[PDB]
């Protein structure tokens, strides 16, 4: 019954803003928070940044942390993540999760793949 | 003590009533040889009678006065004879009958009830220990037992040594000499049967170790069916298993002759100490004058009783194993070593709560070496608060609370419940102020007013309807039809389990407990019935005591306190913010996850048939049997001829008639009998011997040519077949030596007998057969009725024991203990109807066995009763009495010998049914054209298109599906797949193993599916995984002659030299000549492997097959063998599937098959350039 999209996903070289958000419509209300994902082929899955449907703040990976930024829709359920300053390292596919109270990963969404360059 | 005691324990009643059955054990089994004692005295005045009848010759009437008294006398005994001890022999039959089950009723039946007590109440360590069903599986199997061990056998065991000690009483009593004669052919006899035990003993193993050739040959053949048929190197094993069979077959016939041998012998030796028992006898009579012949024919009945020793042994037998299944596990069985949980006493806390404290808590789970999964524990929750607890590697939480319901004493320090040790309280008052609520529910198939009635025993319907209304379990239930009354069927699958649990909530509800313990209870459930539940939960939170674990953190937001673990190990304490606040644990988890066979069908006759087809000729074994069989009544005629003028003969000519008879016994007997038995058990011995060959070479044969998902994919197995081989030809070899035993039986009563009964009075013969058929009717319908007891009583046991190993299959109920009691009540109404249902048979197989034995006094009264009397009114004569004798005889190995037989002929019908069908094959591919061989015919570029393929599993997920392939002559075709089949797969089908669903598969271009079957299997160059190694020698392994091709010893030399196999053989004794050492014990994979690939490129393929070669290897093996690989390629076309993609860098043609769809295809370094699937199989290699 859930599913989460992505707007903004696209291409643009280092030094570059790119502005995202994930929609996320469906049924829950407990603790269903919105994160982003990156991964690239052979390669694992890491994850990017996620604030608490709660009230508290967010999570930022030692990777993206001081550059990416994450939002609300303040009247509506989504996440805007304004994505500052991508390095060539970057460019991978990002797909955006949704909490589970169980806390493991099972919600998942469309995705989007970014290419930085130089 | 325990061994016996205890096994007849308690029954203060039935003690006495077993003393009182066995005492009449004793007087019935003393009350036969007085009815032989009887015929003594019954012999002695007739004898004295007619040896002055013949003595006449002068007076006639004076015999008509003095023998007529005597024998008007005599008839005046016997009817109180043939009374006196019938109705004794009645009387204490149903007595010793009331042994065999008013004893054993009431003793089982508390067996049972003590049992299925103690199991329950040996709680924790059935959980702990042992096999938890395969255990009350035997357990009751022996309890079966013991109904065998107490019962009649018993009695009859007592029975047997009233006649035996009692019989040998009267004969030393009545002489000595006698008595030491058969005394010294009692070891004689038990001499004979000594030398049966050494031959049959050692001509099994014999046999054995014969067919222990043809069943490893069967073994690894059968298991080898791929690899034979690939090679086609059917015949040759066709061969040796056929001298295999030729020497089995060998030493079958020895051991038949040598087996036929020793029952004639024993037979001689028997009728031989038996015609010296009354040479000597009458040697006391003629000159001496001491026995009339009445001890002579009662000495013969000592020999009787001896055989009732015989008939001992097994009642012991049934006794002693009994005895020492029983008492062995008996000290299992009863009491209650318990002394952790028990039922009873403790202490009753009043205070109906008490703040959860867990103080420094060491533990271990009962896996002994298993390290400790908790370590330490300091934990203390304030009451009336939610504790919540979480982990990461599991269990660790689950620990805690599982120690809270005290059903594992922690090794080191306590927990405390209020300020109070948890191990003072009561057990039972402690398990009913803790309510538990697990992940995975259970309901026991009943309302689900019983399975909340489960929680509280005394409750109305009210409450349960303020239970699950709190539980808002309301809803479903209402609009569920039989609402409350609802069963719930076959086990607990039937609903939602939401609804499942939600109930199960409802019934810890009604519990009312103080402290509530909820084990992800939430975990592993869909989302919208999760959020319910929870409502459900939180609804019967808040209010109770509790502690909760689950791996669903957003129920965890708003408890009071959170406790981590993440392996059991205690770290942070405390409010989530507080938590977060430290960044520790919980911030990091919650942040960073964000064998059986025999179809019924049968055979009807075909037997018969098909054997005397197989069965070439074979007149003079059973002509011998019918000239034996008719050859076994005049034993039974001569010595009723010896006695017969014994009785009635005058004192002259005494010597000459009774020398000539024993003679005549001696030469007609011991002479012939001899010659005839071994002369037929020459005949039918080959003959089964025979049938033994041919049958399983006709079988094997049908077997090795059939292949058709009996062998590529059976759901049978190897075992099962050679079982096959075993017991089917076993079986029919024991159906002929059936069919001559009853043919020879046959004319040995009916033929021979039937000429006996005609010289009768006629009127004898009528009174005979008014006995003999009835008696024997009345055998049957007491064996039919004692069938069907069994089957009933099964049936309602079978019912009971369902019930059974549902609880006892079931541990959670000590969970709640509610229904500790309450099913051993269940129990105790289901067992009460077999108690009846036993005391019911105590009437039933009393009255049978109690009347068959009422017919044996009746048998003996009409036998004597009219062979006196009307007979002795007019021309009484002293034939035609004995002769009734030898027509019983003849009902007795009559009914022995067919009984005997007959479910040797059942179970040979059923196996020769099973081996009938299987031989009928359907025989397919052998050979045949299809095609010329034309000389144009090469290449070897192998085309797929549009393929899909399934093993026969139909829906298996079929692991070919549109695909399609090519490959070019000459060169190497790499494959590379996920794991599993379609690697492999492709491998097979090019075997043509089976063919494909749809599409078409070409070789030189012509149709697969058209193409002759053996010469696609002429050229392979199949290797699989683990070679398998026939055992031979390795000369002989390395060739399997392919069709004409002969063993080459340059060929195989230059085999080993391609192989890099030639190390081994250069060196070591009887080099290429050395076998490979039992089932090659003596190799490494490494060394197969190397001889599989000489097996390969011997056949010089255009094409071959590797699967996974390397798979299993080290080292320098896997250099030495993937060179081996590389050089036996690039001459011919391969195809690589293996798993090591360091070794697939050099290839053709690489191709990535995704699940049956062909996804990517090409060179390495293309592939490369490429991204995917390939990318990541190398990324993964690392």
């Amino acid at each position: 019954q859930v599913q989460l999209q992505e707007s903004g996903g696209g291409l643009v070289q280092a030094g570059g803003s790119l502005r995202l958000s994930c929609a996320a419509s469906g049924r829950t209300f407990n603790s269903a928070v919105m994160g982003w994902f990156r991964q690239a082929p052979g390669k694992e899955r890491q994850f990017v940044a996620t604030i608490d449907w709660s009230g508290e703040y967010t999570y930022y990976a030692d990777s993206v942390k001081g550059r990416f930024t994450i939002s609300r829709d303040n009247a509506k359920n989504t996440v805007y993540l304004q994505m500052t300053s991508l390095k060539p390292e970057d460019t991978a596919l990002y797909y955006c999760a949704a909490r589970l109270t169980l806390g493991q990963f099972d919600y998942w969404g469309q995705g989007t793949q970014v290419t930085v360059s130089s | 003590v325990s061994v016996l005691t205890m096994f007849r324990y308690a029954g203060w009643l039935d003690r006495l009533y077993m003393l009182v059955g066995t005492l009449a054990a004793i007087i019935h089994g003393v009350a036969l040889p007085l009815m032989m004692l009887i015929f003594g005295d019954m012999t002695d005045s007739f004898a004295s009678v007619g040896n002055v009848s013949k003595n006449s010759t002068n007076m006639s009437e004076a015999d008509k006065r003095a023998m007529f008294a005597k024998l008007e006398e005599e008839m005046t005994t016997y009817a109180y004879y043939y009374t006196g001890i019938g109705a004794g022999v009645l009387i204490v039959a149903y007595i010793q009958v009331s042994f065999w089950c008013l004893a054993a009723g009431r003793q089982i039946h508390k067996i049972r009830q003590k049992f299925f007590h103690a199991i329950m109440n040996q709680e924790i360590g059935w959980f702990d220990v042992h096999d938890v069903g395969e255990l009350n599986t035997r357990l009751t199997d022996d309890v079966s037992k013991i109904n065998e061990g107490i019962g009649d056998k018993i009695g009859m065991f007592f029975q047997a040594m009233a006649t035996f000690f009692g019989g040998f009483i009267i004969g030393f009593t009545r002489g000595w000499k006698l008595t030491l004669v058969i005394l010294a052919i009692s070891p004689v006899l038990g001499l004979s049967a000594g030398i049966w035990a050494k031959i049959l003993s050692s001509f099994t193993d014999k046999e054995l170790h014969a067919y222990a050739k043809a069943g490893a040959v069967a073994e690894e053949v059968l298991a080898a069916i791929r690899t034979v048929i690939a090679f086609g190197g059917q015949k040759k094993e066709l061969e040796r298993y056929n001298n295999n069979l030729e020497e089995a077959k060998r030493l079958g016939i020895k051991k038949a002759i040598t087996a036929n041998i020793s029952m004639g012998a024993a037979f001689l030796l028997i009728y031989a100490s038996y015609a010296l028992a009354f040479w000597y006898g009458t040697s006391l009579v003629i000159s001496k004058e001491y026995s009339i012949g009445q001890v002579l024919t009662v000495f013969f009945s000592v020999l009787i009783g001896a055989f009732s020793v015989g008939q001992a042994s097994p009642n012991i037998e049934a006794f002693a194993n009994a005895r020492g299944a029983a008492y062995e596990v008996f000290k299992i069985i009863d009491n209650k070593p318990s002394i952790d949980s028990f039922s009873k006493s403790g202490h009753k806390p009043d205070n109906i709560q008490g703040n959860l404290e867990f103080k420094n808590i060491h533990f271990s789970y009962p896996s002994r070496k298993e390290v400790q999964i908790l370590k330490g524990l300091n934990l203390k929750v304030k009451s009336g608060q939610t504790v919540a607890l979480v982990g990461n590697s599991g269990c660790g939480k689950s620990t805690t609370v599982q120690l809270m319901q005290r059903l594992y004493d922690p090794l080191d320090g306590m927990v405390s419940i209020d300020g109070q040790d948890i191990r003072t309280i009561n057990v039972r008052y402690l398990r009913e102020i803790i309510g538990v609520v697990s992940q995975e529910p259970v309901l026991f198939a009943t309302t689900i007013a019983e399975n909340i009635r489960y929680g509280r025993e005394d409750v109305t319907m009210d409450e349960i309807e303020k239970a699950v209304k709190e539980a808002n379990a309301y809803d479903f239930i209402m609009k569920l039809p039989h609402q409350f009354d609802t069963l719930v069927g076959e086990r607990g699958a039937q609903l939602s389990g939401g609804q499942k649990q939600r109930i199960a909530i409802a019934r810890a509800l009604v519990r009312n407990p103080k402290i509530l313990l909820l084990d992800e209870a939430t975990s592993a459930l869909d989302t919208e019935s999760e959020a319910v539940v929870q409502a459900a939960l939180d609804k019967a939170r808040e209010g109770r005591t509790t502690i909760v674990i689950a791996h669903r953190l957003s129920t965890v937001r708003n408890a009071d306190v959170i406790a981590g673990f993440d392996g059991g190990v205690i770290v942070e304490q405390g409010n989530h913010d507080e938590l977060m606040r430290e960044k520790g644990i919980y911030f990091k988890l919650v942040m960073t996850q964000t064998l059986d066979e025999d179809v019924p069908p049968a055979s009807f006759w075909r037997i018969l048939k098909l054997n005397s087809t197989e069965w070439p000729y074979f007149v003079v074994g059973i002509f011998c049997a019918i000239i034996n069989g008719g050859l076994q009544p005049a034993f039974s005629v001569i010595f009723s001829k010896v006695v017969g003028v014994f009785t009635n003969g005058g004192p002259p000519e005494t010597q000459r008639q009774n020398s000539n008879l024993f003679s005549l016994l001696f030469l007609i007997l011991g002479i012939i009998s001899f010659i005839t038995f071994f002369l037929q058990g020459f005949t039918f011995g080959k003959a089964g011997e025979i049938l033994t060959k041919r049958l399983r070479y006709m079988v094997f044969k049908s077997m090795l040519r059939q292949d058709v998902s009996w062998f590529d994919d059976p759901k049978n197995t190897t075992g099962a077949l050679t079982t096959r081989l075993a017991n089917d030809a076993a079986q029919v070899k024991g159906a002929t030596g059936s069919r001559l035993a009853v043919i020879f039986q046959n004319i040995a009563n009916l033929g021979t007998g039937i000429i006996i009964s005609l010289i009768y009075g006629w009127q004898l013969t009528l009174l005979l057969l008014a006995i003999v058929p009835i008696i024997a009717i009345a055998g049957v319908v007491e064996m039919k009725m004692l069938s069907g007891q069994a089957l009933k009583d099964k049936k309602e046991l079978e019912g009971s024991g369902k019930i059974a190993t549902e609880a006892i299959e079931n541990f959670r109920t000590v969970v709640s203990l509610t229904r500790e009691q309450k099913f051993e009540t269940m129990y105790a109404q289901s067992l009460q109807i077999p108690y009846r249902n036993a005391m019911k048979k105590a009437h039933v197989f009393g009255i049978t066995f109690s009347f068959t034995q009422a017919m044996m006094y009746f048998s003996y009264a009409a036998c004597f009763r009219f062979g006196a009397y009307l007979v002795t009114q007019q021309l009484m004569t002293f034939e035609n009495v004995l002769l009734v004798f030898s027509a019983i005889v003849f009902g007795a190995m009559a009914v022995g010998q067919v009984s005997s037989f007959a479910p040797d002929y059942a179970k040979a019908t059923v196996s020769a049914s099973h081996i009938i069908r299987i031989i009928e094959k359907t025989p397919e591919i052998d050979s045949y054209s299809t095609q010329g061989l034309k000389p144009n015919m090469l290449e070897g570029n192998v085309q797929f298109s549009g393929v899909v393929f399934n093993y026969p599993t139909r829906p298996s997920i079929p692991v070919l599906q549109g695909l399609s392939l090519e490959v070019k002559k000459g060169q190497t075709l790499a494959l590379v797949g996920s794991s599993g089949c379609g690697k492999s797969t492709v491998v097979q089908l090019l075997e043509r193993f089976y063919d494909p669903m749809a599409g078409s598969v070409f070789l030189d271009g012509k149709e697969i599916k058209q193409l002759n079957v053996q010469w696609l299997r002429a050229q392979l160059g199949i290797v699989s995984q683990e070679p398998i190694l026939f055992d031979c020698s390795i000369a002989e392994n390395i060739a399997y002659g392919d069709n004409s091709r002969v063993v080459s010893y340059e060929e195989i030399v230059r085999a080993a030299k391609e192989a890099n196999i030639h190390q081994f053989i250069d060196s070591l004794p009887d080099k290429y000549n050395t076998r490979v050492g039992d089932k090659g014990t003596q190799l490494s994979g490494g060394q197969k492997q190397r001889i599989a690939i000489a097996r390969a490129l011997v056949r010089q393929p255009h094409i071959l097959l590797l699967d996974e070669a390397t798979s299993a290897l080290d080292t320098e093996s896997e250099k030495v063998v993937q060179e081996a690989l590389d050089k036996a390629r690039e001459g011919r076309t391969c195809i690589v599937i293996a798993h090591r993609l360091s070794t697939i860098q050099n290839a053709d043609l690489i191709v990535v098959i995704q699940n049956g769809k062909v996804k990517e295809h090409g060179t390495h370094q293309q592939l490369l350039a490429q991204k995917g699937i390939y990318f990541s199989m190398v990324s993964v290699q690392a």
